C-alpha cells in the first residue's frame, strides 16, 4: 500500500508534466509563426521609405522580428523536447516496475 | 480640392515618418526594460546553479 | 523466493530513486545552458539593432 | 511634386497598415496564451518539486539526499523564472502591440 500511494503520486505528477510539455511546444508556434510574417509586413513598407535614417531602422526592426521568430521557435526544441524525452522515459520505467510488482503478487 | 489632397498627403508623409520613428522608440524602451530585468533574472539562475552545483 | 523477490523489489526501488536524482539534475543542467543561450542570442540581437 | 505620386503614397499606406493591424491582432492573441501558460508551467514545476521532496522521504541515504534537496530548490528558482517571465517578455510585447493598433487606429480616422 505504501508503494502504491507513493508511485501513484509520481505518475500523476509525471502525467501533469507531460500535458504541460504538449502546450509549451504548441504555443511556440505563434508568436514565432506570426513574427515570421510581422517581418515581411514591416520589410514591405521599408521599400516604400527610401529616406536613409527611417528606411534603415525600419529594415533593422523587421530583422528584429525574424530574430524573435528564430529564437522563440528554437526553444520548443531546446528545452521542452529535452524534458519530454526524460518524462516519457520515466513513465515507461514506472510501467515496467508495475510488472515487477505483479510478479511479487 | 486637388491642392488639399497634395498638402494632406505631405502631412501624411510626415505623419508616417513620425509614426515609424515613434514605433522604434516604443520597442527600444520596451526592449531595454526587458534587457535589464532579463539579465538579472538569468544572473540569478546562474547564481542558483553555482550554489547547487557546489552542492 | 517470495522473501527474496521482496528484497529485489526493495533493491530496485532504492536503485530507481538513485537514478532519478541524477537524471533530472542533468535534465535541469541541459535546460540552464539552453535558457541562457536563447536569451544571450536575443541580447546580441538587441544590441545590433540598438546600434541600428 | 506630382499628383500621381501623392495618390501612390496614399494607397500604399492604407494597404500596408491594413496588413499590419490584422497582423498585430494575431500577435496579441499569442500573448494571451503565453500569460496563461507561464501561469501553469509554474504549476508544472510545483509538481516537479513535489516529486523530489516526495522521493527524499522514501530515500535518505546521505550522499543522495543532499543534491536532491538542492535540486528541489533549483527547480523552485525555475518555477519562479516562469512566473517572472509573464511580466517580462509577455507583458512587454502585449502592451506595445496594443499601442501600435491605437496609432494605426487613429490613422484610420484620418
Amino acid at each position: 500500500h505504501d508503494r502504491r500511494v507513493y508511485l501513484d503520486a509520481l505518475e500523476n505528477q509525471l502525467k501533469a508534466l507531460l500535458k504541460a510539455m504538449d502546450n509549451m511546444v504548441a504555443q511556440r508556434k505563434a508568436m514565432a509563426e506570426a513574427a515570421a510574417d510581422f517581418s515581411a509586413s514591416l520589410h514591405a513598407l521599408s521599400t516604400v521609405e527610401l529616406s536613409p535614417t527611417l528606411s534603415g531602422p525600419l529594415d533593422a526592426l523587421s530583422e528584429l522580428q525574424l530574430a524573435i521568430r528564430d529564437v522563440y521557435e528554437r526553444q520548443a526544441q531546446q528545452d521542452v523536447l529535452t524534458f519530454g524525452i526524460i518524462i516519457e522515459e520515466y513513465i515507461r520505467l514506472i510501467g515496467s516496475v508495475k510488472q515487477a510488482f505483479s510478479q511479487r503478487q | 480640392a486637388r491642392l488639399l489632397f497634395e498638402d494632406m498627403g505631405r502631412l501624411l508623409r510626415s505623419e508616417l515618418d513620425r509614426f515609424e520613428r515613434e514605433k522604434v522608440e516604443d520597442f527600444k524602451s520596451g526592449v531595454e526594460t526587458f534587457l535589464e530585468s532579463a539579465v538579472e533574472a538569468q544572473k540569478e539562475l546562474i547564481e542558483k546553479w553555482e550554489t547547487f552545483l557546489m552542492q | 523466493l517470495f522473501e527474496d523477490m521482496g528484497r529485489l523489489l526493495r533493491s530496485e526501488l532504492d536503485r530507481f530513486e538513485r537514478e532519478k536524482v541524477e537524471d533530472f539534475k542533468s535534465g535541469v543542467e541541459t535546460f540552464l545552458e539552453s535558457a541562457v543561450e536563447a536569451q544571450k542570442e536575443l541580447i546580441e540581437k538587441w544590441e545590433t539593432f540598438l546600434m541600428q | 511634386n506630382k499628383f500621381v505620386e501623392q495618390d501612390d503614397w496614399f494607397h500604399d499606406r492604407r494597404v500596408y497598415l491594413d496588413a499590419l493591424e490584422n497582423q498585430l491582432k494575431a500577435l496579441l492573441k499569442a500573448m494571451d496564451n503565453m500569460v496563461a501558460q507561464r501561469k501553469a508551467m509554474a504549476e508544472a514545476a510545483a509538481d516537479f518539486s513535489a516529486s523530489l521532496h516526495a522521493l527524499s522521504t522514501v530515500e535518505l541515504s546521505p550522499t543522495l539526499s543532499g543534491p536532491l534537496d538542492a535540486l528541489s530548490e533549483l527547480q523552485l528558482a525555475i518555477r519562479d523564472v516562469y512566473e517572472r517571465q509573464a511580466q517580462q517578455d509577455v507583458l512587454t510585447f502585449g502592451i506595445i502591440i496594443e499601442e501600435y493598433i491605437r496609432l494605426i487606429g487613429s490613422v484610420k480616422q484620418a
